[PDB]
């Protein structure tokens, strides 16, 4: 009566399983990192050097201080 | 049939050489399993809460 029942696989197959490596490349090139780099370094030693000047000044105006009480 | 896995050849042009030297004095590949472990700490762990949840079993 009954026909056979066992694990078969269903009509029409599976659906396709990837095997194949997958490694993306993200992309950035060397030159655009480089540039970012030397761009952030000139940032910074613009800003530091405007920076490094105004306490040059401060520390003048605090010696001034210091000579005028001096006496 | 058979395949080759390390039977690649790099390129020797300008752009290619200065993009692997970026690669060394920038570090990006370590960057990139950097990136692969962050991501994969903010995902769910697969640890059970034996003995108050038991693995899966048969008959
Ligand atoms: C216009 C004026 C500008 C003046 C010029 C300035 C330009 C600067 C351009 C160059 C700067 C790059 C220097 C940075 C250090 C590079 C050193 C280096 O590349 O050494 C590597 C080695 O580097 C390493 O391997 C270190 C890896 C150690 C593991 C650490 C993981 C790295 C990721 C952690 C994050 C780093 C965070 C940095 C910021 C910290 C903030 C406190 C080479 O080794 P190999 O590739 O094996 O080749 C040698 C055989 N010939």
């Amino acid at each position: 009566a009954s026909k056979v029942k066992q694990d078969m696989p269903p009509p029409g197959g599976y659906g396709p399983i990837d095997y194949k490596r997958n490694l993306p490349r993200r992309g950035l090139s060397g030159y655009s990192m480089f540039a970012v780099g030397i761009g952030t370094l000139l940032f910074g030693y613009w800003s530091m050097m405007k920076w490094n000047r105004e306490r040059r000044r401060l520390q003048i105006e605090d010696f001034e201080a210091r000579i005028a009480l001096m006496p | 049939t058979y395949k080759f896995v390390n039977m690649r050849e790099p390129s020797m042009d300008m752009k290619s050489v200065t993009d692997r030297a970026a690669q060394t004095l920038l570090w990006t590949e370590l960057v990139r399993g950097l990136g692969m472990t962050l991501s994969y700490l903010f995902r769910e762990p697969a640890t059970i809460n034996y003995p108050f949840e038991k693995g899966p079993l048969s008959p």
